[PDB]
RNA sequence: UCUCAUGGAGAGUUCGAUCCUGGCUCAGGAUGAACGCUGGCGGCAUGCUUAACACAUGCAAGUCGGACGGGAAGUGGUGUUUCCAGUGGCGGACGGGUGAGUAACGCGUAAGAACCUGCCCUUGGGAGGGGAACAACAGCUGGAAACGGCUGCUAAUACCCCGUAGGCUGAGAAGCAAAAGGAGGAAUCCGCCCGAGGAGGGGCUCGCGUCUGAUUAGCUAGUUGGUGAGGUAAUAGCUUACCAAGGCGAUGAUCAGUAGCUGGUCCGAGAGGAUGAUCAGCCACACUGGGACUGAGACACGGCCCAGACUCCUACGGGAGGCAGCAGUGGGGAAUUUUCCGCAAUGGGCGAAAGCCUGACGGAGCAAUGCCGCGUGGAGGCAGAAGGCCCACGGGUCGUGAACUUCUUUUCCCGGAGAAGAAGCAAUGACGGUAUCCGGGGAAUAAGCAUCGGCUAACUCUGUGCCAGCAGCCGCGGUAAGACAGAGGAUGCAAGCGUUAUCCGGAAUGAUUGGGCGUAAAGCGUCUGUAGGUGGCUUUUUAAGUCCGCCGUCAAAUCCCAGGGCUCAACCCUGGACAG
């Protein structure tokens, strides 16, 4: 299915990030959405990606007693690079 | 193996079947892959969808007796 | 099942009740202690209402009941709808096409298995009649009978225009549903579902 | 009032709280008398009230109310008890079922006769 | 001697000389 | 005046009255219900909710002589044919029961990649040459029994070796691995070994949804990750050594308490509340705990081993056992059935088939437990009599009610005939001589239970006198009681009627739809501010929500609509679909 965005709370550790995903829910008596974060443990080898960042996440083999997922390089994002004005 | 047999309905001393395709482990009325034909002793109702029947017994089920030779006087074992 | 108690009774009480008895009422005879209740409850009136239909028809209340739920089932006004569920009964259309005294007495008849439709024997009161039907005298001697004096006997001709009858072999036929205005008594059918807003 | 705030689990409802506790969610109980004796009610009502206090099969002690006219009934004892409350007399919360058990049925009682265990009379 | 259980007795002893192997 | 709607009721009670806030109580539905009184019949269902507490007896899993050696019944004999322990083969991992444990990827739903797979199909190649054992049997022997011990003996589709192998290990070089025959006179059949697929059944992994408690605030060290070695059918702290210091947590971790979950069921105008019996799927368990073995498949309900607790047998030295399988007994309890018939149907197991076994299942019996149908008579019946009760004694009312006269026979009784259910060769039916059909009698065999002060439909009289008693709330009852008990009368339902228990409703009384906070319960004493929530206008972007179309799926049964079948209905069957 659809893979998860989210940002790197903690680069610390080896070959993996800790990601904070944010997703929308209506909660369901009361119809009004919500955001429920959750963490994940992501494979990253080569550990490309720092803290901060903005990562995409995707879905293999388990790789430990967490990890399922791996970090995957932001699939599509809007440029925070300056457009013309007219 | 895969099983094309009755399932027995309706009730008390008027019973009527159903021929369906399931795993020949689950129990008589249990769950199942696909509902195919239809059949009943009393009123002589019976008729069947044969192309599923086929679709089965190309992927080897066995039927039962009864249901074998259901499928043979509606023929479709010469298609075969 | 059955309401075997005294007729003349309840007719005093709920009013003027066709398939019940043909007798007129007795004067009435209150007029000495002159008691009344003051007047009725809303409530009451509405009691009064059901009990009128209830007791025309010979229907038990629980009976009642499940042609009502079928009746707030149906798509269109209730009453009507119910109206024509009471109408249609065996019983009942046997009983306005002449074939019988009253509605025990074709009740009666229709139990003994005395009656036929499409040729086969119906013995239980309830069957709902269908358009395009045929209700027919089983052929023995005492059907025959029965049918006869209490068709002949009994000069009115009030048919409602669904219900044909022929002369010979005294075939009833059942047309179509009936009609709002072609109903077999005087009720306004908006009280009773009234009372059963509450079930 | 506030959404944000009903979202923090704001509105709870009140459980049912039963009328006989001592019952345990059953229609009736058999129990044991432990003692029968009279009280009186509460006033302005006086009379004087036939009552016996039970031990039960959930091992509860209760006092329950005896119905009707006069009875047998006398300590070890074993009687059936129902629900139901007399607005009378504070603490009693139960009756005693009459005509099963050791509680016979009320004497010539001839309406109403099945509230209080009697045959009908021929 | 007739001695009736198939299942159980059988299955034991072949159950041991298999394990053996 | 088109279309949509088939749906939302109140009443009493605080006061001398009123309006209000506010609770309590009632009218309605539903039971896996129980108890009281009463009880004719049929149709389809339902039947230990408590003690996952004990269990006497009988039965619930076997089959294959066409894998095999024997011996035992007959027969005259190895022409015929049966049974049978034993070794082997598959099956005992399905079917059946129960809900203790489990707040978990256990369940529902949707995804994934590192797997397995006997039987069943589809397909590519094969089945050489030997050898050795072990039961059975025999003899000797120990045991009360259970069950054993020595020495011989023997067959195989049972064991072992060698040869060959489109597979496995490996960068390669190389290295390594298989077989089984039995039927038939032959054709041919059922098998065997190695690959490669298919379908079905299983193992894992992840998103989401998945009870109450803050008077439970920190928890976790193989714990959260990395490498190296091991291990698993496969990925993995599954295991182990070393390195690093993480992981979870005020959006409620951890701890405690409760609970099998879901299709669904009950209620609700709807939004949603409560619950998870029968019926269907999944999980988990098998006297209490722990192990593994066999095997495609188990950590195995009617298998093994151990410990423990408990029951039995013993000739006292030792053994036997596990109903939460069907019935059945004790016990607990308000409470829940026969130690029944049958493999004929459907479904399983084994077999070449004949066939055998199936307390799964098909049926019967018991019980108003429930839903549904029918009956307990129909038509006429001076308006005269007996009797109950009321009466201002005039009369009223039980009452067309009965008695009485005719008609009818569903049900009852006595006789007859008598299915489908059975499937294509006949045969073969537990139900059952039942369902149904024809005849003969004959109103004949069959009505109770609540209530009658208000809500709430239905009223008077005798008996009692704050007594006896009633009551769901308000409250009745101290001499004429429409509220107690009796009678008559009436009303409501009707083979049921009431009482108690449980749940939703009404309750807008925990309020999203749908409430409040000056004085009725309710604004922190007042600010500053972190998380958190909302946030002015204009243009562009993106498309996460949002919207529309199409596809997949959300099992069948249930609910909804449309037909069809049991005489109708309940029930059953086909087809189809809105929601979400
Ligand atoms: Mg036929
Ligand atoms: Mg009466
Ligand atoms: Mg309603
Ligand atoms: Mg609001
Ligand atoms: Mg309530
Ligand atoms: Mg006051
Ligand atoms: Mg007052
Ligand atoms: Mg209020
Ligand atoms: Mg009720
Ligand atoms: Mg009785
Ligand atoms: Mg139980
Ligand atoms: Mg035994
Ligand atoms: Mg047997
Ligand atoms: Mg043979
Ligand atoms: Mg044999
Ligand atoms: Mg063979
Ligand atoms: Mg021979
Ligand atoms: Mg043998
Ligand atoms: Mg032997
Ligand atoms: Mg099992
Ligand atoms: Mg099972
Ligand atoms: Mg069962
Ligand atoms: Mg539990
Ligand atoms: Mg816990
Ligand atoms: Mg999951
Ligand atoms: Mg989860
Ligand atoms: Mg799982
Ligand atoms: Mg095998
Ligand atoms: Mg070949
Ligand atoms: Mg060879
Ligand atoms: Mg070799
Ligand atoms: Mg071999
Ligand atoms: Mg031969
Ligand atoms: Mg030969
Ligand atoms: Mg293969
Ligand atoms: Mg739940
Ligand atoms: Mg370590
Ligand atoms: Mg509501
Ligand atoms: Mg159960
Ligand atoms: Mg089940
Ligand atoms: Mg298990
Ligand atoms: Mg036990
Ligand atoms: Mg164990
Ligand atoms: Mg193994
Ligand atoms: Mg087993
Ligand atoms: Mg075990
Ligand atoms: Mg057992
Ligand atoms: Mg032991
Ligand atoms: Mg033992
Ligand atoms: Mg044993
Ligand atoms: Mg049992
Ligand atoms: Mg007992
Ligand atoms: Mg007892
Ligand atoms: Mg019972
Ligand atoms: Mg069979
Ligand atoms: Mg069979
Ligand atoms: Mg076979
Ligand atoms: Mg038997
Ligand atoms: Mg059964
Ligand atoms: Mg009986
Ligand atoms: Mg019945
Ligand atoms: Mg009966
Ligand atoms: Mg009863
Ligand atoms: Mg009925
Ligand atoms: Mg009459
Ligand atoms: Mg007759
Ligand atoms: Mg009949
Ligand atoms: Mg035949
Ligand atoms: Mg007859
Ligand atoms: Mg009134
Ligand atoms: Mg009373
Ligand atoms: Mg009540
Ligand atoms: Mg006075
Ligand atoms: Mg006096
Ligand atoms: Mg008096
Ligand atoms: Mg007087
Ligand atoms: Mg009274
Ligand atoms: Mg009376
Ligand atoms: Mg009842
Ligand atoms: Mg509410
Ligand atoms: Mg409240
Ligand atoms: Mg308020
Ligand atoms: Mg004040
Ligand atoms: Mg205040
Ligand atoms: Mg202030
Ligand atoms: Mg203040
Ligand atoms: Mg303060
Ligand atoms: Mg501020
Ligand atoms: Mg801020
Ligand atoms: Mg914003
Ligand atoms: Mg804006
Ligand atoms: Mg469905
Ligand atoms: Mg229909
Ligand atoms: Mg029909
Ligand atoms: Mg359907
Ligand atoms: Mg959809």
């Amino acid at each position: 299915m659809r893979s998860m965005q989210g940002k790197v709370i903690c680069a610390t550790n080896d070959k993996t990030v800790n990601v904070e995903v944010v997703r929308l829910a209506p909660h369901p008596k009361y119809k009004r959405r919500v955001r429920k974060k959750k963490k994940y443990q992501a494979h990253d080898p080569d550990n490309q990606f720092k803290v901060g960042d903005w990562v995409q996440l995707d879905k293999c083999r388990p790789i430990s007693k967490t990890k399922t997922f791996l970090a995957v390089a932001p699939e599509g994002r809007q440029s925070s690079a300056t457009r013309p004005k007219p | 193996m895969v099983k094309l047999r009755l399932k027995r309905c309706g009730r008390k001393q008027r019973a009527v079947y159903r021929i369906v395709a399931i795993d020949v482990r689950s129990r008589r009325e249990g769950r199942d892959l696909q509902k195919v034909g239809f059949y009943d002793p009393i009123k002589s109702q019976t008729y069947l969808n044969v192309p599923a029947i086929l679709d089965f017994l190309e992927k080897g089920a066995q039927p039962t007796e009864t249901v074998y030779d259901i499928l043979k006087r509606a023929e479709v074992f010469k298609e075969f | 099942s059955r309401y075997r108690g005294p007729r003349f009774k309840k007719i005093r009480r709920l009013g003027a009740l066709p398939g019940l008895t043909n007798k007129r009422p007795r004067a009435g005879s209150d007029l000495r202690n002159q008691s009344r209740s003051g007047k009725r409850s809303q409530y009451r009136i509405r009691l009064e209402e059901k009990q009128k239909l209830r007791f025309h028809y010979g229907i038990t209340e629980r009976q009642l009941l499940k042609y009502v739920r079928i009746a707030r089932k149906a798509k269109g006004s209730t009453g009507q709808v119910l109206l024509q569920l009471l109408e249609m009964r065996l019983d009942n259309i046997l009983f306005r096409l002449g074939m019988a005294p009253t509605i025990p007495g074709a009740r009666q008849l229709v139990n003994h298995r005395h009656i036929l439709v499409n040729g086969r024997i119906v013995d239980i009161p309830s069957y709902r009649c269908k358009p395009q039907d045929t209700i027919m005298a089983r052929d023995e001697q005492k059907s025959i009978a029965l049918i006869q004096n209490s068709l002949d006997l009994s000069p009115r001709e009030e048919l409602p225009k669904h219900l044909t009858l022929n002369p010979f072999p005294y075939k009833g036929l059942v047309n179509q549903i009936i009609d709002s205005k072609w109903v077999g008594l005087k009720i306004n059918e908006l009280l009773v579902v009234e009372y059963y807003s509450r079930q | 009032p506030t959404i944000k705030q009903l979202i923090r689990n704001t509105r709870q409802p009140i459980r049912n709280v039963t009328k006989s506790p001592a019952l345990r969610g059953c229609p009736q109980r058999r129990g044991t008398c432990t003692r029968v004796y009279t009280i009186t009610p509460k006033k302005p009502n006086s009379a004087l009230r036939k009552v016996a206090r039970v031990r039960l099969t959930s091992g509860f002690e209760i006092t329950a109310y005896i119905p009707g006219i006069g009875h047998n009934l006398q300590e070890h004892s074993v009687v059936l008890v129902r629900g139901g409350r007399v607005k009378d007399l504070p603490g009693v919360r139960y009756h005693i079922v009459r005509g099963t058990l050791d509680a016979v049925g009320v004497k010539d009682r001839q309406q109403g006769r099945s509230k209080y265990g009697v045959k009908k009379p021929k | 001697t007739l001695k009736k259980a198939d299942s159980a007795a059988k299955r034991t002893r072949q159950a041991e000389t298999r394990r053996l192997r």
